[PDB]
């Protein structure tokens, strides 16, 4: 696993392997915090579409209701003379259906908003499953060299100055 | 913008839509509301405003019911600005509750039933049932037991001003130490003694000088206050087929799904059985499929182990790898038996959750929890058949049927050899030679060695059923256990339920006091169990549900971890049952969460500014803030986390401050007229820095103190409030009189402890110094705390000395190495006085190191039992048996009495060298 002959050059590589070993550990603990983040946000706009419907659901209840008790009022007070409140009854309705749609439209936008931001998750997933073997490798080359190192006898004042 | 347009849904179909201000309350929006319907259609069917009640959609996607319309709508908080009116008759009870519950909780309750599971329909039906029976049991009981139960008793292990409830004059009477609570109330029985400005009552058989506020007045040097309650404002606040399966098991292995694997790499899925940490049987492996999104291996994977060889918690668990032709990528474990006893059958979907770089790499993760990754959108998982075994279906014996077997079915050096065998050293590792042994005098174990059942079930081979029956039939006739030794058998080491029953059972001796002193631990033994109606449940809502403080502290403890998946199911429904059986307290908790959410808003907001604006300033800017409607009445009068008992009345606002330092902890104060002379309480508020070891370590530093003062040393420390609230957040209590080394050390120190209490007293302030400075010496010192300088350790003006922002400990440090004992030469200073060579005090001093660390080690299996526990927490810095080594190191455990002793006086001297 060692490539190299002496001491000095051994440490030298050391030395470039627990920097590179460093600064990949941190590219993955940067991305975990992105990860975890945009889980979390993806666990919040996956509440706020389950919120989105059950408005939704409570206006079409409205909806059926108006419907229903229109026809049984008119029905109860004939339609004859008194019309005047038919058209006012129905251009509320008008507005109803039409706050509905507004609503409706909401909900669609933040689907949009959530299937983007599922994507972007997996692409953080995937950049994370392919830096974990590099990480892992680069450890274990470390740790062979600190070994080798070791088992020469090299003088832990060294191998600190390697590690710095 | 101030105000919002808000759609109103009449009853009658009819829609109307204006705006409101949000700081309006409900009530008022209802009277607006009419005077808009007026003008529209249908209004003369509808009844007058008082018959209906308002609907709206909450933050967690439920519909709730608007019952109290003094609510602003700020406030109220709904989705959409969308308010509907219904009948206001409608069996609103079960309704208001579980509404309340969802939003206090964090988690919507329908998340529950969307979930189609019958474990977890199981529980909830007969959790919120006891819960329910519970508390109908505390109503039903009276003034004596309520009182008990809402705040038990605060004891250790002059005069006195009493006065009449309802009066701002009072008589100053006098008593010494020693007198019982009915002597007091003589000078009866209808009537209850109480500490003032505080939810703090004496009573019961104990004497004075054993209750906490009697002795918290002697060392400050002030007068108690005291006050005689009526049952009238005591009840006030009460009313408001068998295992013949020779089978070897088998498991098909069918397809993966929403893998996020690298093309060019290759997928395997490997595979075991476990019983806790050993394994029943060798690992199988997968054929290298490519790499798919969607892989397909069709694989019958066969174990060396049988059927009717499975015990009751064996565990398959699966890993997810990548290889080019090692990259861990996801893991999943899954219960063999199920939550009815059953073992399982048919195709299931294994959710996985994805792998952890740890800094070794286990083949595959058992530890794990078996608790699936709720996150199924977006998870990988693992589709696979148990297959079926039998043609009706079969369950894990039941223990008439287990006790059968040892129903039917003694050398004296055989003995000698097992009494030197196990009376030894802590653990380590036995040979095969005497786990045999072990297994042999397995009765004579059971007889004269009750204590070493621990060693008796890990020699137990689980692999094999006779062995088990064998087992759990001498442990069904096993002796109550020691408290100590049943925190042993609490670890993951021992996942049989017949283990965790017996453990639970000799647990139950513990006084309330007592078991609070484990409550963080315990909490997270409830992360390693397998399902969710478990006997530690069970055990933890019913002593919650009997005494507020515990069930306070539960509800804390599990909700701050509500952000977490693994636990997120489980902790969810605890809180729910605790809350059915606890309504009354879910108001305290609902005032304290609002305080919470309006404090992190407001950290919010001097975080954004500290980055423009200089500090001066900003203070007053975050002044502004609280002095608002909202965040006055939010922020006012409230009992505090950190202690139930105090009450935390006025904020305020002038004194309220920040540290512009790194994650800006708000600093609030609070005044209340009721308290007395030092009635005036704090709390910092912090969020980003993660809590838990910082509570931990208080939380340790408290059990020294404890079992200090037992054994009759009062070191005189400061074991300040630390509770995590939430994710990354919560309060640390404000010590008052204090400041940190850096602020008074910028020859110094000796001239800062004397200007606060001269003359006479300074000799007293000497004498705090030295005791609290011993005690934390050999604290930090066992526990391995890191770090230590002048802006992280604060002097109290009494003298006291005590250590703060714990952010390392057990040798751990940079990115590792023993912790040398630690005597400042500045330190050293003050306890010698001013003079150079004073033996007299130093001599006194170190024989307090010495007697500290010596009781410290008589309870020495404690802390490591407690820590053993703790490795289910999932702190970076506590996470393996090398961690708990330290103290077993630092306690100089191996070691005699004599052997530590020395070792100790060696690092004391070596610490005393390195001061110079
Ligand atoms: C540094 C100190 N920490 C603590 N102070 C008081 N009680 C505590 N329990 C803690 C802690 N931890 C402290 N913490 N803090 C957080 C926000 C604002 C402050 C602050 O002012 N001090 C401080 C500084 C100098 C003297 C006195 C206090």
């Amino acid at each position: 696993v060692v490539k190299e002959d002496n001491i000095e050059a051994v440490g030298k590589k050391l030395h470039e392997y627990n920097t590179q070993f460093q600064e990949k550990s941190r590219e993955y603990d940067r991305l975990y915090e992105d990860y975890t983040r945009t889980s979390q946000e993806i666990q919040m706009k996956r509440t706020a579409i389950e919120a989105f419907n059950e408005t939704i659901k409570i206006f079409e209840e409205q909806c059926q209701t108006q419907e229903r008790y229109s026809k049984e009022y008119i029905e109860k007070f004939k339609r004859e003379g008194n019309e005047t409140e038919i058209q006012r009854i129905m251009h509320n309705y008008e507005k109803l259906k039409s706050r509905i749609s507004e609503i409706v439209d909401s909900r669609r936008r933040l689907e949009e908003d959530l299937k983007k931001q599922a994507a972007e998750y997996r692409e953080i997933d995937k950049r994370m499953n392919s830096i974990k073997p590099d990480l892992i490798q680069l450890r274990k080359t470390r740790d062979q060299y600190l070994m080798w190192l070791t088992q020469k006898g090299v003088r832990q004042k060294k191998l600190n100055e390697w590690l710095g | 913008n101030q105000s919002v347009v808000v759609d109103f849904l009449l009853p009658t179909g009819v829609y109307l839509n204006f705006p409101v201000s949000r700081n309006a309350n409900l009530s008022t929006i209802k009277q607006l509301l009419w005077h808009r319907a007026q003008y529209e259609p249908l209004f003369h069917m509808l009844s007058g405003p008082e018959a209906y009640v308002f609907t709206c959609i909450n933050q967690t996607a439920e519909q709730q019911e608007l019952e109290d319309e003094q609510r602003r709508l700020c406030d109220v908080q709904p989705f959409l600005p969308v308010l509907r009116l219904v009948a206001r008759e409608g069996d609103r009870v079960k309704k208001l509750i579980n509404s309340q519950i969802s939003l206090l909780i964090g988690k919507g309750l329908h998340e529950f039933d969307s979930l189609c599971d019958p474990e977890v329909n199981d529980f909830r039906a007969k959790m919120c049932q006891f819960c329910e029976e519970a508390a109908a049991r505390r109503q039903q009981l009276g003034w004596e037991a309520w009182l008990q139960y809402s705040f038990p008793l605060q004891l250790e292990p002059l005069l006195v001003n009493v006065k009449f409830e309802g009066s701002e004059e009072s008589f100053t009477f006098q008593v010494s130490t020693k007198d019982v609570p009915l002597a007091l109330m003589a000078c009866p029985e209808d009537y209850t003694l109480q500490v003032n400005g505080r939810h703090e009552y004496l009573y019961g058989s104990y004497p004075l000088c054993q209750f906490q506020y009697i002795c918290s007045c002697l060392h400050s040097g002030l007068t108690p206050h005291l006050t005689m309650v009526h049952s009238s404002s005591i009840l006030a606040m009460r009313d408001e087929s068998l295992w013949s399966l020779e089978q070897p098991f088998r498991i098909e292995l069918i397809q993966g799904s929403k893998v996020n694997a690298d093309e060019r790499m290759k997928l395997v899925v490997q595979a075991g059985l476990f019983h806790g940490n050993e394994m029943l049987c060798k690992t199988v492996s997968s054929s290298e499929v490519s790499v798919c999104s969607e892989p397909v291996w069709k694989q019958r994977l066969e174990f060396d182990i049988n059927i009717c060889d499975l015990p009751r918690m064996a565990r398959l668990c699966f890993a997810l790898y990548a290889v080019i032709e090692d990259c861990p990528i996801a893991w999943a474990n899954l219960m063999l038996f199920d939550y009815k006893d059953q073992l399982k059958t048919g195709e299931r979907c294994l959710y996985m959750w994805p792998s952890v770089p740890d800094e070794k790499g286990e083949l595959l993760n058992p530890t794990g929890t078996v608790r699936s990754n709720p996150n199924t959108d977006s998870a990988a998982a693992l589709l696979i058949c148990l297959p079926e075994v039998a043609p009706h279906p079969v369950y894990y014996p039941a223990l008439e049927k287990i006790l059968e077997l040892g129903r039917h079915s003694v050398t004296e050096e055989e003995q000698l050899q097992l009494r030197e065998i196990l009376e030894r050293r802590g653990s380590g590792e036995l040979y095969e030679h005497e786990k045999d042994l072990v297994w042999k005098l397995r009765h004579e174990v059971q007889e004269h060695f009750p204590e070493a059942l621990a060693r008796l079930l890990l020699v137990t081979k689980w692999n094999k059923h006779e062995d088990v029956a064998q087992m759990l039939y001498l442990l069904c006739s096993w002796p109550e256990l020691p408290v100590l030794s049943a925190l042993e058998l609490l670890d993951f080491s021992f996942p049989d339920c017949h283990v965790g029953s017996f453990a639970i059972k000799s647990l139950r001796k513990l006084t309330d006091d007592e078991l609070f002193q484990y409550l963080l631990q315990l909490v997270q033994v409830l992360k390693y169990e397998s399902y969710l109606d478990c006997e530690l449940t069970k055990f933890l809502l019913d002593r919650a549900l009997a005494n507020r403080k515990i069930g306070h502290f539960l509800f804390w403890h599990l909700r701050s971890e509500m952000h977490v998946p693994s636990v997120a199911l489980r902790f969810g429904l605890i809180l729910e049952a605790y809350c059915r059986g606890s309504t009354h307290h879910m108001k305290v908790l609902m005032k304290q969460g609002e305080a919470l959410s309006k404090l992190k808003a407001l950290n919010d907001f001097v975080k954004l500014s500290s980055q423009k604006t200089p500090k001066p300033q900003t203070k007053e800017l975050m002044h502004l803030c609280m002095r608002q409607e909202a965040y006055l009445e939010a922020l006012s009068h409230l009992q505090s986390p950190l202690d139930p008992s105090t009450l935390l009345a006025e904020v305020c606002v002038e004194q309220c401050t920040f540290m512009d330092s790194k994650m800006k902890p708000l600093w609030i104060m609070y005044s209340n007229e009721e308290a007395g002379s030092g009635g005036s309480v704090g709390i910092i508020f912090k969020n980003g820095d993660d809590l838990r070891q910082d509570m931990l370590t208080l939380q340790m530093i408290q059990l020294m103190d404890v079992l200090w003062k037992q054994e009759g040393l009062d070191l005189r420390m400061t074991p300040y409030g630390c509770l995590p609230t939430g994710d990354r957040t919560g309060l640390i209590e404000v010590v008052l009189r204090s400041d940190t080394i850096a602020n008074i050390q910028l020859d110094a120190l000796l001239n800062w402890l004397k200007s606060k209490n001269p003359g006479e007293a300074l000799d007293r302030a000497i004498e705090e110094f030295t005791l609290s400075c011993a005690g934390y010496c050999v604290a930090t010192y066992v526990l391995g705390i890191g770090d230590r300088h002048s802006d992280n350790i604060m002097i109290r003006e009494s003298g006291q000395l005590f250590h703060i922002d714990f952010g390392h400990f057990l040798g751990n440090f940079k990115t590792r190495e023993r912790v040398p004992f630690i005597l400042t030469y500045d330190f050293v200073h003050v306890i010698q006085q001013g003079k150079t060579n004073n033996s007299e005090k130093f001599e006194r001093f170190r024989g307090y190191c010495e007697r500290a660390y010596t009781i410290l080690r008589r309870h020495g299996l404690l802390f490591l039992h407690l820590f053993a526990l703790m490795r289910a927490a999932g702190l970076p810095e506590l996470s393996c048996s090398k961690d708990i080594q330290y103290l077993k190191d630092s306690l100089a455990l191996g070691k005699t009495e004599e052997e530590a002793l020395k070792h100790f006086r060696v690092k004391f001297n070596e610490a005393l060298r390195e001061s110079w």
